[PDB]
RNA sequence: UGGAGAGUUUGAUCCUGGCUCAGGAUGAACGCUGGCGGCGUGCCUAAUACAUGCAAGUCGAGCGACGGCGGACGGGUGAGUAACACGUGGAUAACUACCUAUAAGACUGGGAUAACUUCGGGAAACCGGAGCUAAUACCGGCGAAAGUGAAUGUCACUUAUAGAUGGAUCCGCGCUGCAUUAGCUAGUUGGUAAGGUAACGGCUUACCAAGGCAACGAUGCAUAGCCGACCUGAGAGGGUGAUCGGCCACACUGGAACUGAGACACGGUCCAGACUCCUACGGGAGGCAGCAGUAGGGAAUCUUCCGCAAUGGGCGAAAGCCUGACGGAGCAACGCCGCGUGAGUGAUGAAGGUCUUCGGAUCGUAAAACUCUGUUAUUAGGGAAGAACAUAUGUGUAAGUAACUGUGCACAUCUUGACGGUACCUAAUCAGAAAGCCACGGCUAACUACGUGCCAGCAGCCGCGGUAAUACGUAGGUGGCAAGCGUUAUCCGGAAUUAUUGGGCGUAAAGCGCGCGUAGGCGGUUUUUUAAGUCUGAUGUGAAAGCCCACGGCUCAACCGUGGAGGGUCAUUGGAAACUGGAAA
């Protein structure tokens, strides 16, 4: 029973991706609302954030390397 | 006939048919093995001492057994050789192949492993009967 | 698989009068059994491949495997399954031998085989079904001179064919050439053998 | 990438070998590629080393992890 | 290279025509007998609940006192699915813990916490609390970044490359029975929209749009894993799907997820259902279609075996470690193969059986003796080539600075065999322990004398049985095969008895009661093209392994080894225009 230990790194990693991908998504919806306002200063400088939790689908890996443009490809 | 018909229906062969019905198939379940395939042989149990004759010209006597078997349905049978140490309801290995100018008997009870176990009696045909001699 | 029993019943019952199972006769008038000049003579159509396929089978010795076994050899040969079948019964080790004449029958053939009195090339050879290949020779072991019965064969020559070198004391051979017919037999056409296996 | 392998042939008491060379996704026995010759354990009334080593550079350009009892074949 | 027949309707024929036998098979059963050296295959019937054992870990050159790679490979099974499941050739809309080739850069700055002692509750699964701490763990700037250790070298991190490897996907063709089943789906068919996964996508949703499929078999039922191959056959074909390999699906039942490189996960996981069983009746545990063994329906399929030495696989830089993959043994004539139970010598028909004028024959040189032999074994032992290495240490390859490192490119030589006091082989009291089984009218190979005497029977058909009867039990005799002989159920040949190779319709089985007629099938003559069929050339491919065509060797052989032939009704790449086919007169 050697994958005991393998279970509690499965309740450990779900915290960190969930919440690094809760993250990356309200940036992304107040972001497409702050590209739906366009007034330079609620989406200049974190949509750029926006695409580096969006480069955070190359840093947290859960969302997938090869799947980091399946949402950045319009906005920038 | 004509390669223009053969080609719009092939030759749909001759089926045959077994010749010995009771046995050989999947049958009918009912959640269990409620009856089932017996190839070359089987367990049985039996119902009725049997007395009969050949009908044709014939006039001998014959010794069957109409039994019920392992898939709940009906056959006769035969005993072959002299001894006879059966009665209602033992068991009886089973060996297809009917028996003519009787008119309606199915199988052979087979005399070497069942409570038709040895017939004494005959010497020198003797693994068709179930006699062992441990001399020679 | 051996045959056993020295009764003249596979010449006399056969017909052929060959150097089997008793050399002589002594009950001449009759067959074997009650089957004689008396009673019943069953013949057949197909007992004409029958007597020649019956004709060999103790001869060698062999059971009924052997042949369907060496019947189809020959079909490895250019001939036809009929036509080199009587060669490699002619090239078998134990009838080379009786060849050689280091033993007395085809049958005592086989028995100097086995016990390890009779080898090939020096590696000891106990089969008495092993095909002499062409380029090979016969040996012996290191006790082969005090027997009586090799001393036997030293006394009277038995048989010389013409696909050998024929050394009947010195317990040595060569098998210069495959055989033909009418060496090792006399009286066997190869048109009666095949006819039995269809 | 691939690995090259011993594919174990042979009767009872009487092992044989083909060189032969796949990922270890591939299992010993089958789903194997390519083979560059046959190889002969038993010495006696038989060869002790086979290898043909045409066919044999092919596989150590785009990688390959000989086994370190196989490399004494290429060593030689 | 290779291809048989016989019997039976009549008082007797020729023909049509059925039924029946001889032969080959079985991961068969069961019937009698039993010597094995050696080789293989042993749940096919209730998908009947599964005790007890072992099958997934490794790293102490991470780092403390869990952080990594592996459990997606591997080993079991056929209930499902008539389908890109599989087979076979074409296509790009995109997917790698790995493996590597060069090169870059491998910086900067922080803070939360298991194990551990106290804390309380439960019988338990164990949990809520608090002080304690590093990490290569965690975080910030068509954009992230790691360090570690015996002699800086080494070894992982990180980004863009492209090669191997690995999966995915639509497409042409091959893919069972029925038409006493003719209609069928509705997000079904299509555009458009944005969302949606590695990508295309009715992929899931929204307004409009009137289509999909089909008598060339659409839809619906019952039966089924499928190929390479196995069986039989002259071949063409028919029937089969087991060990052995490739692909596929499933895990007591029915859904759904999470971590990571590419699982909807057999041995993990949350939930719901039918079952087993314990608890303090508040709750928790259990999933041997892994390796075997027991239980269970059965006429039917085995040891609860030590063990990693060889080949293969994870982890580590190495010793090594777990390996029911596997290297092998324990048990059944289960199949083929090879082999013995002996031969050389040995007339007076010796004792003696049923037949007989028993005036007599048969087995029968058989037996009784005489003579050699000891494959085999009733006596123990020297004792495999199968083991090449790894590790370094003997000094070699560059980074030799540094043969310590990845290698071990002098050897790899102080080293590695449960099985195995095996394979082999010598020497002994001994021819002494080691042979059955079915048949014997005709077929069909093999006959006699009585008992019973249309009876106990026997039977593949003709049938032999009303007072013996060559065709029933018995002894004698013979024939067959032989450590094996018969019987059964099943499948192919016999059966030219579904006939393309290879049949038939006046009376024998069979010509619609007959016209007009749609699709369809076939179409005279001429010349000229086209190459769609057809022809041949070229390439690539239809992988091992089997049958066959050959050979060192296991003392031959069964099996292994190397070569050889064996697939196309295919895609594509050139020549020819004879007929069948579109196109001009
Ligand atoms: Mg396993
Ligand atoms: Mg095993």
């Amino acid at each position: 029973k050697s994958a005991i230990k393998r279970v509690k790194t499965t309740e450990k990693a779900e915290a960190r991706n969930i919440s690094q991908k809760s993250a990356m998504r309200t940036a992304v919806k107040n972001a497409k609302t702050a590209v739906s306002n366009n007034a330079d200063n609620k989406n200049e400088l974190v949509s750029l954030a926006v695409k580096l939790v969006d480069k955070a689908a190359q840093s947290n890996l859960i969302h997938s390397n090869k799947a980091d443009r399946i949402k950045s490809q319009l906005m920038t | 006939p004509t390669i223009n018909q053969l080609v719009r229906k092939p030759r749909q062969s001759k089926i045959k048919k077994s010749d010995s019905p009771a046995l050989n198939k999947g049958f009918n379940s009912k959640k269990k093995k409620f009856t089932d395939l017996n190839s070359p042989q089987a367990r049985g149990v039996c119902t009725r001492v049997g007395t009969m004759t050949p009908k044709k010209p014939n006039s001998a006597l014959r010794k069957y057994a109409r039994v019920r078997l392992s898939n709940n349905i009906e056959i006769n049978a035969y005993i072959p050789g002299i001894g006879h140490n059966l009665q209602e309801h033992s068991v009886v290995l089973v060996r297809g192949g009917r028996v003519k100018d009787l008119p309606g008997v199915r199988y052979h009870i087979v005399r070497g492993a069942l409570d038709t176990s040895g017939v004494d009696g005959r010497r020198q045909g003797r693994s068709l009967y179930g006699t062992k001699k441990p001399k020679n | 698989a051996r045959f056993r029993g020295s009764n003249w019943k596979k010449s006399r019952r056969l017909g052929i009068s060959l150097s089997g199972t008793g050399k002589e006769l002594e009950k001449r008038p009759y067959a074997p059994g009650q089957h004689g000049p008396n009673q019943r003579k069953k013949l057949s159509e197909y007992g004409l491949q029958l007597r020649e396929k019956q004709k060999l089978r103790y001869l060698y010795g062999m059971t009924e495997r052997q042949f369907r076994n060496t019947f189809d050899i020959a079909g490895k040969k250019f001939g036809v399954h009929g036509e080199n079948f009587m060669i490699l019964l002619a090239s078998r080790l134990d009838a080379v031998v009786y060849s050689l004449g280091l033993a007395r029958t085809r049958r005592q053939a086989r028995q100097l085989v086995n016990h390890g009195h009779i080898l090939v090339d020096g590696k000891r050879v106990d089969i008495p079904s092993y095909s002499v290949k062409p380029g090979q020779t016969i040996s012996v072991r290191e006790k082969s001179q005090k027997l009586n019965i090799i001393v036997e064969s030293v006394e009277i020559n038995n048989f010389v064919p013409e696909y050998l070198n024929f050394d009947a004391d010195s317990l040595t051979g060569t098998f210069v050439r495959l055989p033909e017919r009418s060496e090792l037999p006399a009286e066997i056409n190869e048109q009666l053998i095949v006819e039995y296996y269809s | 990438a691939v690995k090259i392998r011993l594919t174990r042939l042979g009767s009872k008491r009487n092992p044989f070998y083909r060189i032969v060379v796949a990922d270890a996704r591939s299992p010993r026995d089958g789903r194997i590629i390519e083979q560059i010759g046959t190889y002969n354990p038993t010495s006696a009334n038989a060869p002790e080393i086979k290898v043909d080593e045409a066919l044999a550079l092919k596989w150590l350009n785009d990688g390959a992890k000989p086994t370190d009892t196989v490399h004494n074949i290429l060593s030689k």
